[PDB]
C-alpha cells in the first residue's frame, strides 16, 4: 500500500518502473533476431478497423543511416526519443565525422532514461530495441524505461513475448546465416498470430551490411507468405 | 579565386579554381572550393572557407534529419528561409558567406546564389570572383539554355581558362561536376597546366 | 493501493484521467466525414441550436489554409486554443519551409504539444480530440485524427462520437471505387451514414465539400435539399 | 590596449609519407633577438597515430592541446576506442568556428597514421578551415620553404622533372636541407630542431642543432 | 541660470534667477528653479532642468515616505546622503547643479551639490555660470551671525552682481527665507536688467493677407 | 472519493468539466442581466445588489462597465474578481487600438478575454473566474454583436443571454417574444420592464435598485446612454399603464 | 468540492468562499470604527481601548493619514492595517508624483484599492482581516467609502463596522435618511456608536478623525474630550 | 537608386517594378521580381538591403495571411499600414536596425484604393504620389508639369510612358525590363513587360 | 540634424478668451517636398490640442503612446484631462528615455476641461516643461521673431487679430527661406466652437 513511485518501497524497490514493464505488455509484440549476416525483426501492426492505414503506425524506425530501430509500448514517447537520437546521431556525425555507433546510442538515451524531471512529470514507459550495423557488424540491442542495457542475440517484447521467448531460444541459430533466419522468423510469427497472415497484419525489418537499406521494401512480405 | 555556376538543359554545371593563396605567394593549390553536401546536391565555397563549410554542414543537419522522418521532397524555399535568417543574425559580425546553392529540383534545373548580407536570388548564371568579370564576357555572349552537356564542359572551363590564364589568385585544378536527375556526376579534375595547351589550340 | 491518477502511471500500466478524458469526446459533439481521389466531404451537426441565438458564434469547424482544414469535437474552449495554436504553427510552416503545409509536420506539432499539455502538474491535459481534414498536394486526399495522449492516425473516413464502430461497419461498403466517383452520390452517402447518427433532422446538419485543392464551402439549405431529393429517390427506386 | 594575440616564433614543417608521417618543428621559442627557452618542442603527440604541432601564440597552444587531451579521454572512455583522424580534424574546426568571434591564434599541422595506417596533412588556420593534403609548411619561415619544397618534393619550377616517391630517409635530408636555408634568413628558426617521425611501429624523434642567433 | 545661498543667524535665505537661456537668446523668461524637498528644506535647481526637476521630486519622494512615516521634522543630512548616493551611482551622467539648505531642529545647514554628488558644509554656496560674482559678494561681505534684513540684502546684491557679470543670468531675482518659525518665498523681487525697447510700434491689420478655407466644430 | 479532492487543474473523471459545473453555480448566485435584439441600437439592464437608500450612488455605472467608446460590458458575478478583468480587456482593447489605430473588433476581442479566463481555468491550480460579463458594440463587418463570457473558455455569446439562474423564467419569455426586424428599441425596453416586473423576484421595478444602459449607434460618436433612473420612473408608470390596460379586457 | 483550490482565492460549495470566510468572521471581531460623511467633509470616529492602565495611547496611533488631504481609519484586526498603511504610503505617493497633482480622490480609491484588492484577494498564505473606511476631499465634494477583505468597495454617508455592525447599520438606516445637517449627522452617528460601547468613556477610549475640504486634520484625545461626548 | 511608380487613380493604383537586380557592370539576373503579393487588396513593395526587405516581406506576409483566416477578413489599409510601422518603430531603436525605402499600395472595399508611405525611419505619410531614388528630380519635373488625379488607368500608363523615356538622359544605367501591375476590386492583374533597346 | 530633417515649426499663441495653435503644412525630407497633407497637430480629448515638431516617427509614436495612456485614464473616469495633467504626462513619458529620448518639440495648447480658461505650455524633447502664459516665439530671421511679436501679440487678443498676427509671423519667418513654405494650418479653439483655418503660402 501507499506506493511512493520513484520514492522507494518499505521492502523495498521501485514500483512504477515495474509498471512500465507492464506497459510493454499492452504494446505490439516485436521479435528480434541477430545473425552473423544481418538482423531480422518482425512485429504485428494489429489493425483495429479497416479505416486504419497500414503504414500510418510502424514499430520499426530508422535512427541513423546504418542504425535501425524497433519501438515498444507507447508511440508518442517512442517517436520523441526516436527523433531525439536522430539529432544525436547528426551531431555525432559532425564533430567526429563518423556515424554514431549503435553502442553509444544506448547510453545517450540511458542518461535521460529516468530523469524524474519534466519528462522521463510522469516517466515514459517506452521500451526501445536498437538494431543496425556498427563497426562490429550487425547488432541487436534491447533497453527498457529503467535504462537496462544487455546485448541479446534474439529479443522479444510486447504481449506474446512471454510465449515468444519460450520457443525463441530453442530454435535460434547463432552461427547460421540469414538464409535460415528467413524461415526462422515466420515460425514464431505464425505461432503467436491467431489470424491469417497478410502484408497489412505484420511488418518485416531486415538490415544487412551488404544489402541495405533495407530496412525493408514494399511487397516483400507477401513473398515470404507464398514461400511457406 | 574564380567561381561560376549556371543552369542549362541538363542540371547545373559547377566549375571553380582550386588555387587558394595569400597575396602573390603560392601556398596551397589543392584547396577544393566545390563541396558536395549530398549525393543529389552540390555546395560551393567562397569568401570565408569555414563559414560556407559550417552553414552547409548546418544546412545538411536539418535536411538529413528532415529526410529521415520523411524522405519527402524538400523545396529550396526551405533552404532559403532557414539559412538566410540564421546568417542574417551574424550580419555585420565579420562572417562572409559567398556560396551558391546548387542541386536538382524535381520540376527542372535550378540555381541559387546566397550572400552573407542577405542577398539570395534564383537565376540562370552566377559568377563570383576576381577574374569572374572576364568570365561574363566569354560565357554570357555564347551562353544558351539549350547548350549540350558536352558543350557545357568546354564553355565553363574556357571561362576558367580565360580567368586562370593570367591572374594572381586564380589557378590550380578545375573541379567540374554535372548535375542530373539522379544527382551530380563526377566528370574530371584538370589542372590549369593542362588548360594551357588544350584551349589555346 | 489505488491512488487514482495524477501524472504517474497506475499499477495496471495504464492511466485514468486519460481514459476518463476520452468519454468527453463520446459525450461531445459528434462528427462524420469521407474522402475521395479528389473531392472530400465532412459533417458535424450536433449543434443543438434553436435558431433563436447567434449562428456564427456556435460555428466551430474552421480551416488553417484552403488545403488543410480543422475539424474537432467536444468542447470548443480548448479547441479554440487548438485553432490558434495550429494557426501559429501552420503560419510558421507557411513562413519556414514555404511549401504547402504537410500533414506529417503539423500533426506532430499538435501531438508534441498535446503530450506536454498532459504532462506537467502543471499544464492541464486535453479532454477533447480532433481530426484533420484536407488534401495532399496534387489532389491526393489526406485525413488524420488526434488522441488525448498526443498521437495521430489516418483513416479512410471520419467516424467518431456515438457508434464509432457501427458507422465504420457502414463505411465498409464505402470502400468501393464508386465513392467518390461523382460528388452527387458522395454527399448523398454522407447524409446516409449520418441518418443513423443522432437525430439527423436536416436543421443542424452542416456539411462542407472540398473539391481537389479548392477551398470548401458550407452547403446552404438549397443544394442540400436537392442532394436529399436524389437520396430519397434512390431509396424509393431501390425496391 | 592589451594585445591578446602575439607571435612567439617557431616554424612547423610536417611532410607525411605514404605509409608514414614526419613532423618537424624547431624548438626555439623567441620574440626578437632574445631567446625565451632554447628547448621548446612544438610537436605534441595526442596518440601514437597522431602528432600535431602548435605554432603562434603560446597561451592558445597549451590551451588547445590540453583541451584535446581532455577530449581524447572523453571519446576514449565512451566508445572504448581511439579517436579517428577525421574526428579530431572536424572537432577542431567546430571549436574554432564557435570561437570565430574571439578565436585562438595558432598555426597547426596534423600528421600521423590514419585509420588505414597512412599519412595525411591538414593545414589549420584560426578560422578552422582544413583539407587533406600530402605535405604542408607552416610558420614564419614557410616563405622560403614551399618554393624550395615544391622544387624538390613537388617537382615544380623545372623542366623534365620526374616525380619520385620520397623514401623515409629521403624526407629526412630534404627537411634538413630546407631548414638550413631557412635558418640563414629567418631569425625565429634555430637552436635545437625537433623532427618527429610517425611510423607504424611507433613515434620517433630527433634533435638537430642550428644557429643560436 | 544662477543659484546661490547663505546661512544667517536665524535661518537660511535662498535665491535664484528666473532667466533660463538656451543659446544666445533667452528661452524661458520667467521660471522658478527653487524646488520643494521638505517643509523645512528647499532646493534650488540649475544645470539640466528636466534632470534636476525629476531628481528633486524623487529625493522628496524618498523623504515624504521617510518623514510622514516617522512624524518628525526631516534633516538636511538625509537629503544630502540620498543626493550623494544617487549621483555617485550614475557617475556624473546626470548633470545636477543644486543648492541644498534648510533649518532643522539641529539648526541651519547648507551644502553645495555637484553633478558627481560631492557636497561640503559651507555657510555660503554659489552655483551656476554666474556664481563667480555671486561668490565674491558672499566671500568678502558675509560673516557669521548675519542679521535678517542684512542677509536678504546680501543675497539680492549677490544675485544682482552675479547677473551683471553673467550673460545668461537675468530676469527676476528670487528671495526665499527659510527659518524655524517663519518660512517665506518672495517672487518676483526686482529685475536688474531689461531688454532694449523698440524705436516704434508696428500694427498688422486685415487686407495684407487672405484666408484659404475655414472649418467650424461647435462644442457643448 | 475520487472527485472530492481539491484539484482545479486536471479535469474530473466521466468527461464532464469538474469546476465548470460549480462555476455556473456561482454565476446563478445573485446575478442579474438581460439582453434582446434591437435594430439601429442595443439595450441592457442592471440591478443594484443593495437597495439601501443611504448609498451615495457615486459609482455612477457599476454593474455596467464601459470598456471602450463604442463598446461596454455588464458584470454579473463577484465584483472583486471582475475588476481585474475590466482593466485587463480594457488594456487589451487599448493596445489593439494603439497598434492598428482602429477600433478592436468584438469577434477576437471577446475570444481574447475568454482565452485569458481560460488560462486561469486550465493550469497552475489557479482559481477560475466565477464572473460572467456581457459584451455589446458595433463593427464595420457584422454590425451589432452580442456576447457573454463563460469561465470554461467557451463563450456563452449569443443574440440573447440568461443571467442569472433566476432569469430562466425570462428565457421562455424571450423565445416566445423572439422577433426580427422591428425596432423601436422601446418595444424591447417595455418588454424588459415586463421581465423585471414578472420573471425577476423584485416586483414594481424599483428604480434605485436597478439600472438600464442602452447603446444607440451613431456615426461616428456611437453614444452610450446611461439613463439611469431618470425616465425609468416613467417607464414604471408606462408598464403599469399596460397592466392597467390589460385588466380592462376581462 | 472544494474545487476552487487557491491562487487567488479559496473555494465554497454553495456561496461566497470558505476558509477566508473564517477570517471575515474575525473582521467582525475587530476594532469597531464609525465613520461619517457630512456636508463638505468626512468624519471618522474610531474606538481604541488598551488592556491595562499601564499603556499610553500617545505611542500607538490607529489613525495614520496617507496624504495631507486624505486620512483613514481601520475596522478590523492588527498590523495587516499597518501593512497596507506603508503600502498605501508608497502606493498613493507614487500616483501623486506621476501626474504631480493629487487628482480627485475617486481615482485614488481606484488605484490605491486596486493593489489592496489583489493584496487581500490573492493568496497571502494566511488571510487578511483588515477592512478600511476610505475618505478624502475631491473637487469640493468629499467621499466616504468602505472596503473589506473581499474587495467590495462601498459608499456610505454614515457607516460602522466591528461592533454595532448589526445594530448601528440598522440604526443609521432608520434615524438617518438621505443627507442631513453636518453636525446633526455626527450626533446620531455617535449616539449609535455609544450604543454597544462601554459605560466608561474617556478621552483615551475613542478617537475622532475629520477630513476637511481644506485637508485632513488628525485630532488628539485632548481636543476630543474638550469638544463633546456627544461631540457636535 | 530605383523607384516604382506611385500613380494613384480613383479606382486603381498603378505600380511598375524594375526587374534588374544586377550590380556593378554585367547583368546577373534580368527576371528578378521585386513585387510581392500579400493579399488581393494589398500589395507589398520594398527596396533596400536584401535581407532587410526579404525579412519584412516574410513577416508582414504571413501575419496578414494569419489574420485573414482568423476573423475571415483582411486588415484595413489603415490598420495594415500601422502594423508594419510597429515593426518599423522597433527598427528605429534596435540592436540591429534595418533599412527600407519603398511604400505599400493597397485597396479597400468601402474606402476604395489608398496609398500610404513607408520609410526606414518608421515615418508614415499619405500622398497620391512620391519620388524615391536618383530619378527624384526627373520624376517631379514631368509629373508636377502634367498630372491628372482622375486620369484613367490606361492613360496613366500613357503618362508613365513619358517617365520611362526620361529614365535615361544623363544616366549611364540600363534597367531594360520593367514589370507593371494594376490594382482594382478584383486584385492584382499582370501587365505586359517593357524592354529598352540597348543599341 | 533630426529636427531639420523633416522640419516644421509649431507656434501656439493664446488670445483673450480663446487659444490658438498653428503648424506649417510642409512635410518632406531635407530640401525636397513630399506631401503637404501630413498632420502634425493632433486632437486630444475635446477643446484641447497639442503641437509636435520634429521627426515624423517621434510625432506619431509619442502621439500614439500619449493617446494610449490618455484613453486608459479616460476610460477609468469619463471626465476629460487637465492641461496640468497632460503636461506632466508628456514630461514623464519623455523622461522615461534618458540617453535615448525622442527628438521632437511638443507644445500643449488647449482649454481647461472644467472651464473656458485657456492655458498653453511647451515641453523640451528631454521632458522639461517650459511655462509661458500665452505667446511663444519662433522663426528664422531674428528681427522678425522677437521684434514684431512684441508689438504684434496683445495682452488680450481677438481671433481676428490673433489669426492675422501669426499670419504675417509665418509669412515672414517661413517663406523667407527657400526650402520653407507649402502652407501653414492654424487651429483656434474656444469654449463655444472649434475653428480651423489655413494660411496662404507660395508653393516654391
Amino acid at each position: 500500500y501507499d506506493r511512493g513511485v520513484n520514492t522507494f518501497s518499505p521492502e523495498g524497490r521501485l514500483f512504477q518502473v515495474e509498471y512500465a514493464i507492464e506497459a510493454i505488455k499492452l504494446g505490439s509484440t516485436a521479435i528480434g533476431i541477430q545473425t552473423s549476416e544481418g538482423v531480422c525483426l518482425a512485429v504485428e501492426k494489429r489493425i483495429t478497423s479497416p479505416l486504419m492505414e497500414p503504414s500510418s503506425i510502424e514499430k520499426i524506425v530508422e535512427i541513423d543511416a546504418h542504425i535501425g530501430c524497433a519501438m515498444s509500448g507507447l508511440i508518442a514517447d517512442a517517436k520523441t526519443l526516436i527523433d531525439k537520437a536522430r539529432v544525436e546521431t547528426q551531431n555525432h556525425w559532425f564533430t567526429y565525422n563518423e556515424t554514431m555507433t549503435v553502442e553509444s546510442v544506448t547510453q545517450a538515451v540511458s542518461n535521460l532514461a529516468l530523469q524524474f524531471g519534466e519528462e522521463d512529470s510522469r516517466p515514459f514507459g517506452v521500451a526501445l530495441l536498437f538494431g543496425g550495423v556498427d563497426e562490429k557488424g550487425p547488432q541487436l540491442f534491447h533497453m527498457d524505461p529503467s535504462g537496462t542495457f544487455v546485448q541479446c542475440d534474439a529479443r522479444a517484447i510486447g504481449s506474446a513475448s512471454e510465449g515468444a521467448q519460450s520457443s525463441l531460444q530453442e530454435v535460434y541459430h547463432k552461427s547460421m546465416t540469414l538464409k535460415e533466419a528467413i524461415k526462422s522468423s515466420l515460425i514464431i510469427l505464425k505461432q503467436v498470430m491467431e489470424e491469417k497472415l497478410n502484408a497489412t497484419n505484420i511488418e518485416l525489418a531486415t538490415v544487412q551490411p551488404g544489402q541495405n537499406f533495407h530496412m525493408f521494401t514494399k511487397e516483400e512480405l507477401e513473398e515470404v507468405i507464398k514461400d511457406i | 579565386t574564380t567561381t561560376l555556376a549556371f543552369k542549362f538543359r541538363h542540371g547545373v554545371i559547377v566549375a571553380a579554381d582550386s588555387r587558394a593563396t595569400a597575396g602573390a605567394y603560392i601556398a596551397s593549390q589543392t584547396v577544393k572550393k566545390v563541396i558536395e553536401i549530398n549525393p543529389y546536391l552540390l555546395g560551393t565555397m567562397a569568401g570565408g572557407a569555414a563559414d560556407c563549410s559550417f552553414w552547409e554542414r548546418l544546412l545538411a543537419r536539418q535536411c538529413r534529419i528532415y529526410e529521415l522522418r520523411n524522405k519527402e521532397r524538400i523545396s529550396v524555399a526551405a533552404a532559403s528561409k532557414l539559412l538566410a535568417n540564421m546568417v542574417y543574425q551574424y550580419k555585420g559580425m565579420g562572417l562572409s558567406m559567398g556560396t551558391m546553392i546548387c542541386g536538382w529540383d524535381k520540376r527542372g534545373p535550378g540555381l541559387y546564389y546566397v550572400d552573407s548580407e542577405g542577398n539570395r536570388i534564383s537565376g540562370a548564371t552566377f559568377s563570383v570572383g576576381s577574374g569572374s568579370v572576364y568570365a561574363y564576357g566569354v560565357m554570357d555572349r555564347g551562353y544558351s539554355y539549350d547548350l549540350e552537356v558536352e558543350q557545357a564542359y568546354d564553355l565553363a572551363r574556357r571561362a576558367i581558362y580565360q580567368a586562370t590564364y593570367r591572374d594572381a589568385y586564380s589557378g590550380g585544378a578545375v573541379n567540374l561536376y554535372h548535375v542530373r536527375e539522379d544527382g551530380w556526376i563526377r566528370v574530371s579534375s584538370d589542372n590549369v597546366a593542362d588548360l594551357h595547351e588544350k584551349y589555346s589550340g | 493501493s489505488y491512488d487514482r491518477a495524477i501524472t504517474v502511471f497506475s499499477p495496471d500500466g495504464h492511466l485514468f484521467q486519460v481514459e476518463y478524458a476520452q468519454e468527453a469526446v463520446k459525450k461531445g459533439s459528434t462528427a462524420v466525414g469521407v474522402r475521395g481521389r479528389d473531392i472530400v466531404v465532412l459533417g458535424v451537426e450536433k449543434k443543438s441550436v434553436a435558431k433563436l441565438q447567434d449562428e456564427r458564434t456556435v460555428r466551430k469547424i474552421c480551416a488553417l489554409d484552403d488545403n488543410v482544414c480543422m475539424a474537432f469535437a467536444g468542447l470548443t474552449a480548448d479547441a479554440r486554443i487548438v485553432i490558434n495554436r495550429a494557426r501559429v504553427e501552420c503560419q510558421s510552416h507557411r513562413l519556414t519551409v514555404e511549401d504547402p503545409v504537410t500533414v506529417e509536420y503539423i500533426t506532430r506539432y499538435i501531438a508534441s504539444l498535446k503530450q506536454r499539455y498532459t504532462q506537467s502538474n502543471g499544464r492541464r491535459p486535453f479532454g477533447i480530440s480532433a481530426l484533420i481534414v484536407g488534401f495532399d498536394f496534387d489532389g491526393t486526399p489526406r485525413l488524420y485524427q488526434t488522441d488525448p495522449s498526443g498521437t495521430y492516425h489516418a483513416w479512410k473516413a471520419n467516424a467518431i462520437g456515438r457508434g464509432a464502430k457501427s458507422v465504420r461497419e457502414f463505411l465498409e461498403k464505402n470502400y468501393t471505387d464508386e465513392a467518390i466517383e461523382t460528388d452527387d452520390l458522395t454527399i448523398k452517402l454522407v447524409i446516409k451514414a449520418l441518418l443513423e447518427v443522432v437525430q439527423s433532422g436536416g436543421k443542424n446538419i452542416e456539411l462542407a465539400v472540398m473539391r481537389r485543392d479548392q477551398s470548401l464551402k458550407i452547403l446552404n439549405p438549397e443544394e442540400i435539399e436537392k442532394y436529399v431529393a436524389e437520396i430519397e429517390k434512390e431509396k424509393e427506386e431501390n425496391e | 590596449r592589451f594585445s591578446p594575440y602575439v607571435f612567439n616564433g617557431g616554424t612547423i614543417l610536417a611532410i607525411a609519407g605514404e605509409d608514414f608521417a614526419i613532423v618537424a618543428s624547431d624548438t626555439r621559442l623567441s620574440e626578437g633577438f632574445s631567446i625565451h627557452t632554447r628547448d621548446s618542442p612544438k610537436c605534441y603527440k595526442l596518440t601514437d597515430k597522431t602528432v600535431i604541432g602548435c605554432s603562434g601564440f603560446h597561451g592558445d597552444c597549451l590551451t588547445l592541446t590540453k583541451i584535446i587531451e581532455a577530449r581524447l579521454k572523453m571519446y576514449k572512455h565512451s566508445n572504448n576506442k581511439a579517436m579517428t583522424t577525421g574526428a579530431i580534424a572536424a572537432m577542431l574546426s567546430t571549436i574554432l568556428y564557435s570561437r570565430r568571434f574571439f578565436p585562438y591564434y595558432v598555426y597547426n599541422i596534423i600528421g600521423g597514421l590514419d585509420e588505414e595506417g597512412k599519412g595525411a596533412v591538414y593545414s589549420f588556420d584560426p578560422v578552422g578551415s582544413y583539407q587533406r593534403d600530402s605535405f604542408k609548411a607552416g610558420g614564419s619561415a614557410s616563405a622560403m620553404l614551399q618554393p624550395l619544397l615544391d622544387n624538390q618534393v613537388g617537382f615544380k619550377n623545372m623542366q623534365n622533372v620526374e616525380h619520385v616517391p620520397l623514401s623515409l630517409d629521403r624526407a629526412m635530408r630534404l627537411v634538413k636541407d630546407v631548414f638550413i636555408s631557412a635558418a640563414e634568413r629567418d631569425v625565429y628558426t634555430g637552436d635545437a630542431l625537433r623532427i618527429c617521425i610517425v611510423t607504424k611501429e611507433g613515434i620517433r624523434e630527433e634533435t638537430v642543432s642550428l644557429r643560436k642567433d | 541660470t544662477t543659484i546661490a545661498g547663505v546661512v544667517y543667524k536665524d535661518g537660511i535665505v535662498l535665491g535664484a534667477d528666473t532667466r533660463a537661456t538656451e543659446g544666445m537668446v533667452v528661452a524661458d523668461k520667467n521660471c522658478s528653479k527653487i524646488h520643494f524637498i521638505s517643509p523645512n528644506i528647499y532646493c534650488c535647481g540649475a544645470g539640466t532642468a528636466a534632470d534636476t526637476d525629476m531628481t528633486t521630486q524623487l529625493i522628496s519622494s524618498n523623504l515624504e515616505l521617510h518623514s510622514l512615516s516617522t512624524g518628525r521634522l526631516p534633516r538636511v543630512v538625509t537629503a544630502n546622503r540620498m543626493l550623494k548616493q544617487m549621483l555617485f551611482r550614475y557617475q556624473g551622467y546626470i548633470g545636477a547643479a543644486l543648492v541644498l539648505g534648510g533649518v532643522d531642529v539641529t539648526g541651519p545647514h547648507l551644502y553645495s551639490i555637484y553633478p558627481h554628488g560631492s557636497t561640503d558644509k559651507l555657510p555660503y554656496v554659489t552655483m551656476g555660470s554666474g556664481s563667480l560674482a555671486a561668490m565674491a559678494v558672499f566671500e568678502d561681505k558675509f560673516r557669521p551671525d548675519m542679521e535678517e534684513e542684512e542677509a536678504k540684502n546680501l543675497v539680492s546684491e549677490a544675485i544682482a552682481a552675479g547677473i551683471f557679470n553673467d550673460l545668461g543670468s537675468g530676469s527676476n531675482i528670487d528671495l526665499c527665507v527659510i527659518s524655524k518659525n517663519k518660512l517665506d518665498f518672495l517672487r518676483p523681487y526686482t529685475v536688474p536688467n531689461k531688454k532694449g525697447t523698440r524705436l516704434g510700434r508696428y500694427r498688422c491689420e486685415k487686407g495684407t493677407t487672405a484666408v484659404l478655407t475655414e472649418k467650424i466644430t461647435p462644442l457643448e | 472519493s475520487r472527485r472530492y479532492d481539491s484539484r482545479t487543474t486536471i479535469f474530473s473523471p466521466e468527461g464532464r468539466l469538474y469546476q465548470v459545473e460549480y462555476a455556473m453555480e456561482a454565476i446563478g448566485h445573485a446575478g442579474t442581466c438581460l439582453g434582446i435584439l434591437a435594430n439601429d441600437g442595443v439595450l441592457l439592464a442592471a440591478e443594484r445588489r443593495n437597495i439601501h437608500k443611504l448609498l451615495d450612488e457615486v459609482f455612477f455605472s457599476e454593474k455596467i462597465y464601459k470598456l471602450n467608446e463604442d463598446m461596454a460590458c455588464s458584470v454579473a458575478g463577484i465584483t472583486s474578481d471582475a475588476n481585474v478583468l475590466t482593466n485587463e480587456l480594457r488594456l487589451i482593447a487599448q493596445r489593439y487600438l494603439l497598434q492598428y489605430q482602429e477600433p478592436i473588433p468584438c469577434e477576437q476581442l471577446v475570444t481574447a478575454l475568454c482565452d485569458i479566463k481560460q488560462a486561469y481555468t486550465q493550469f497552475g491550480g489557479k482559481r477560475p473566474f466565477g464572473v460572467s460579463l456581457l459584451y455589446i458594440g458595433w463593427d464595420k463587418h457584422y454590425g451589432f454583436q452580442l456576447y457573454q463570457s463563460d469561465p470554461s473558455g467557451n463563450y456563452g455569446g449569443w443574440k440573447a443571454t440568461c443571467i442569472g439562474n433566476n432569469s430562466a423564467a425570462a428565457v421562455s419569455m424571450l423565445k416566445q417574444d423572439y422577433k426580427e426586424g422591428e425596432m423601436t428599441l422601446k418595444s424591447a425596453l417595455a418588454l424588459a420592464i415586463k421581465v423585471l416586473n414578472k420573471t425577476m423576484d423584485v416586483s414594481k421595478l424599483s428604480a434605485e435598485k436597478v439600472e438600464i444602459a442602452t447603446l444607440t449607434r451613431e456615426n461616428g460618436k456611437t453614444v452610450i446612454r446611461v439613463l439611469k433612473q431618470k425616465e425609468v420612473e416613467q417607464l414604471i408608470k408606462k408598464h403599469e399603464e399596460e397592466e392597467a390596460k390589460a385588466e380592462r379586457e376581462k | 468540492e472544494r474545487g476552487y483550490s487557491f491562487s487567488l482565492t479559496t473555494f465554497s460549495p454553495s456561496g461566497k468562499l470558505v476558509q477566508i470566510e473564517y477570517a471575515l468572521a474575525a473582521v467582525a471581531g475587530g476594532a469597531p470604527s464609525v465613520g461619517i460623511k457630512a456636508a463638505n467633509g468626512v468624519v471618522l470616529a474610531t474606538e481604541k481601548k488598551q488592556k491595562s492602565i499601564l499603556y499610553d495611547e500617545r505611542s500607538v496611533h490607529k489613525v495614520e493619514p496617507i496624504t495631507k488631504h486624505i486620512g483613514l481609519v481601520y475596522s478590523g484586526m492588527g498590523p495587516d492595517y499597518r501593512v497596507l498603511v506603508h503600502r498605501a504610503r508608497k502606493l498613493a505617493q507614487q500616483y501623486y508624483l506621476v501626474y504631480q497633482e493629487p487628482i480627485p480622490t475617486a481615482q485614488l480609491v481606484q488605484r490605491v484599492a486596486s493593489v489592496m484588492q489583489e493584496y487581500t484577494q490573492s493568496g497571502g498564505v494566511r488571510p487578511f482581516g483588515v477592512s478600511l473606511l476610505i475618505c478624502g476631499w475631491n473637487e469640493g465634494r468629499p467621499y466616504l467609502f468602505q472596503s473589506d477583505p473581499s474587495g467590495a468597495y462601498f459608499a456610505w454617508k454614515a457607516t460602522a463596522m466591528g461592533k454595532n455592525y448589526v445594530n448601528g447599520k440598522t440604526f443609521l438606516e432608520k434615524r438617518y435618511n438621505e443627507d442631513l445637517e453636518l453636525e446633526d449627522a455626527i450626533h446620531t452617528a455617535i449616539l449609535t456608536l455609544k450604543e454597544s460601547f462601554e459605560g466608561q468613556m474617556t478621552e483615551d477610549n475613542i478617537e475622532v478623525g475629520i477630513c476637511n475640504e481644506a485637508g485632513f486634520r488628525r485630532l488628539t484625545p485632548t481636543e476630543v474630550k474638550d469638544y463633546l461626548a456627544a461631540i457636535a | 537608386m530605383e523607384y516604382l511608380i506611385g500613380i494613384q487613380g480613383p479606382d486603381y493604383v498603378l505600380v511598375a517594378s524594375d526587374r534588374v537586380a544586377a550590380s556593378n557592370i554585367v547583368q546577373m539576373k534580368d527576371d528578378h521580381d521585386k513585387m510581392f503579393k500579400m493579399s488581393e487588396k494589398i500589395l507589398l513593395l520594398c527596396v533596400g538591403e536584401a535581407g532587410d526587405t526579404v525579412q519584412f516581406a516574410e513577416y508582414i506576409q504571413k501575419n496578414v495571411q494569419l489574420y485573414k483566416m482568423r476573423n475571415g477578413y483582411e486588415l484595413s489599409p489603415t490598420a495594415a499600414a500601422n502594423f508594419t510601422r510597429r515593426n518599423l518603430a522597433d527598427c528605429l531603436r534596435s540592436r540591429t536596425p534595418y533599412h527600407v525605402n519603398l511604400l505599400l499600395a493597397g485597396y479597400d472595399e468601402h474606402e476604395g484604393p489608398a496609398l500610404y508611405y513607408m520609410d526606414y525611419l518608421a515615418a508614415l505619410a499619405k500622398a497620391p504620389f512620391a519620388a524615391h531614388g536618383y530619378g527624384a528630380f526627373l520624376t517631379l519635373s514631368i509629373l508636377d508639369r502634367y498630372y491628372t488625379p482622375t486620369i484613367s488607368r490606361e492613360r496613366a500608363v500613357e503618362l508613365l510612358r513619358k517617365c520611362l523615356e526620361e529614365l535615361q538622359k544623363r544616366f549611364i544605367l540600363n534597367l531594360p525590363t520593367f514589370s507593371v501591375r494594376i490594382i482594382d476590386k478584383n486584385g492584382i492583374h499582370d501587365l505586359d513587360n517593357i524592354s529598352f533597346p540597348k543599341q | 540634424s533630426i529636427m531639420s530633417y523633416n522640419g516644421g515649426a509649431v507656434m501656439a499663441m493664446k488670445g483673450k478668451n480663446c487659444v490658438a495653435i498653428a503648424a506649417d503644412r510642409r512635410f518632406g525630407i531635407q530640401a525636397q517636398m513630399v506631401t503637404t497633407d501630413f498632420q502634425k497637430i493632433f486632437p486630444m480629448g475635446d477643446r484641447l490640442y497639442i503641437g509636435l515638431a520634429g521627426l515624423a516617427t517621434d510625432v506619431q509614436t509619442v502621439a500614439q503612446r500619449l493617446k494610449f495612456r490618455l484613453n486608459l485614464y479616460e476610460l477609468k473616469e469619463g471626465r476629460q484631462i487637465k492641461p496640468y495633467t497632460l503636461m506632466s504626462m508628456v514630461a514623464n513619458l519623455l523622461y522615461e528615455k534618458r540617453f535615448g529620448p525622442y527628438y521632437t518639440e511638443p507644445v500643449i495648447a488647449g482649454l481647461d476641461p472644467k472651464t473656458f480658461k485657456p492655458f498653453i505650455c511647451s515641453l523640451d524633447l528631454i521632458g522639461c516643461p517650459m511655462v509661458t502664459d500665452d505667446f511663444v516665439v519662433s522663426g528664422t530671421c531674428a528681427e522678425q521673431m522677437y521684434g514684431m511679436c512684441e508689438s504684434l501679440w496683445e495682452p488680450n487678443m481677438d481671433p481676428d487679430h490673433l489669426f492675422e498676427t501669426i499670419s504675417q509671423a509665418m509669412l515672414n519667418a517661413v517663406d523667407r527661406d527657400a526650402v520653407s513654405g507649402m502652407g501653414v494650418i492654424v487651429h483656434i479653439i474656444e469654449k463655444d466652437k472649434i475653428t480651423t483655418r489655413t494660411l496662404k503660402a507660395r508653393m516654391d
